[PDB]
């Protein structure tokens, strides 16, 4: 009948970015403009369509990939961007068709003296394919010596906290994302809206 | 094309203190781990310690008893080491080496060395090269054997060193040839016993060559075997 989006745009809790978390879409009927006319987002970029023109089409399947990084991390969330998010935790492809949604969720995600549940993944032995999730804690071996599971010289925990506190640099607070991806396969479309 | 340049040779006296160089260019900096080894006078390697320059992580053999610091300059891609509290023993060639993972293992380039002049752990894997020196003629096929003390698969590489040069990186992981390195040389072996096999010997292989274990901490040495070629 009509999409669950407050489901995911509304959760309380959001997954860290090294394990996105992918709501499948289907079967409903949404109102995009109700989001594009929403409040508060301070990123909302599409690739391949327009806000206003998603009420026009209809895909096979839409999922709707949520997570938290850093304020200055939410323009690698896009089609053809490198870096530590892009690189190792989560990887638009080069021809993405969909919307990525952002807002600053500083005092939902931050603590007194540092939120510290939020993290990513700062090392790995190649990117990321194109929504591809990695939440493997395998220790990042950086030299020729092999680690056997200990950390130590050049042998790292692969994964970061996030350094999350009010006080901090805007770029340094946390953001939550949503990333809107549409596919038109041949089987029935039924993801459509009015 | 890469190169280590390490600074001048130093003379000191006992209680004194050295700080060396090492200025890197060919290659991003910041991208492969930096070691070093010292050798002393016609004596083996031994690994001092490493640095990873990206984030400043280090480590050190205990050997040193602390003597030895390094550091890294980012800005200037160059690295550092110190010596302090130097004493007779501390007379020795210092070499600065990048480990080249993740594409050539261990230290596939070296500087040139820098002159200094003024038991190991229990766990230590000991790199035994039981033959000091060997004579062959032209031609022949040399056999140098390396045996480890505890098992190291497959993490042994083999250097070459000429008089008043630094060593040449031959294999590594065992059986795997550096670039450039004639397909004369072969290593072969797995767990305790490697051999450096040269196939067609010729007169330019006349040097002393020296196995490695890079699987645990502190880095070893074997200690060394000259190959004298006869006509
Ligand atoms: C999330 O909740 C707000 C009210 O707090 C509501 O205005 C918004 O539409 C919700 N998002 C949805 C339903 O996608």
């Amino acid at each position: 009948n009509l999409c669950p989006f407050g489901e995911v745009f509304n959760a309380t809790r959001f997954a860290s970015v090294y394990a996105w978390n992918r709501k499948r879409i289907s079967n409903c009927v949404a109102d995009y403009s109700v989001l594009y006319n929403s409040a508060s987002f301070s990123t909302f970029k599409c690739y391949g369509v327009s806000p206003t023109k998603l009420n026009d089409l209809c895909f096979t399947n839409v999922y709707a990939d949520s997570f938290v990084i850093r304020g200055d991390e939410v323009r690698q969330i896009a089609p053809g961007q490198t870096g530590k998010i892009a690189d190792y935790n989560y990887k638009l492809p080069d021809d993405f068709t969909g919307c990525v949604i952002a807002w600053n969720s500083n005092n939902l995600d931050s603590k007194v003296g540092g939120n510290y549940n939020y993290l990513y993944r700062l090392f790995r032995k190649s990117n990321l394919k194109p929504f591809e999730r990695d939440i493997s804690t395998e220790i990042y071996q950086a030299g020729s010596t092999p680690c056997n599971g200990v950390e130590g010289f050049n042998c790292y925990f692969p994964l970061q906290s996030y350094g999350f506190q009010p006080t901090n640099g805007v770029g340094y607070q946390p953001y939550r994302v949503v990333v809107l991806s549409f596919e038109l396969l041949h089987a029935p479309a039924t993801v459509c809206g009015p | 094309e890469v190169q280590l340049q390490q600074s001048g040779p130093e003379l000191v006296k006992p209680g004194a203190s050295v700080k060396i160089s090492c200025k890197t260019s060919g290659y991003t900096f910041t991208e492969y781990t930096m070691h070093w080894v010292k050798q002393s006078h016609g004596k083996s390697l031994e690994w001092i310690g490493g640095i990873n320059p990206n984030n400043g992580d280090n480590t050190y053999n205990q050997k040193l008893k602390g003597k030895a610091t390094l550091t890294v300059h980012k800005s200037s891609s160059t690295a550092y080491m110190e010596l302090r509290s130097l004493t007779s023993e501390d007379s020795a060639v210092y070499y600065c080496a990048r480990d080249g993972y993740p594409y050539y293992y261990a230290l596939d380039y070296w500087g040139q060395g820098t002159s200094v002049t003024v038991g190991g752990g229990g766990s230590d894997i000991v790199m035994t090269q039981s033959q000091k020196f060997m004579s062959t003629s032209v031609g022949d096929r040399v056999s140098v054997t390396c045996k480890a003390s505890q098992n190291v698969g497959t993490n042994v590489a083999w250097y070459q060193q000429k008089p008043g040069q630094s060593p040449k990186p031959l294999i590594y992981s065992a059986s795997s040839r550096y670039s450039g390195v004639p397909d004369r040389f072969t290593g072969s072996g797995s767990g305790t016993d490697f051999t450096l096999t040269i196939s067609n010997v010729q007169s330019e292989d006349l040097a002393e060559y020296f196995c490695q274990q890079y699987n645990n901490y502190p880095w070893t040495f074997g200690g060394g075997t000259k190959l004298e070629i006869k006509a």
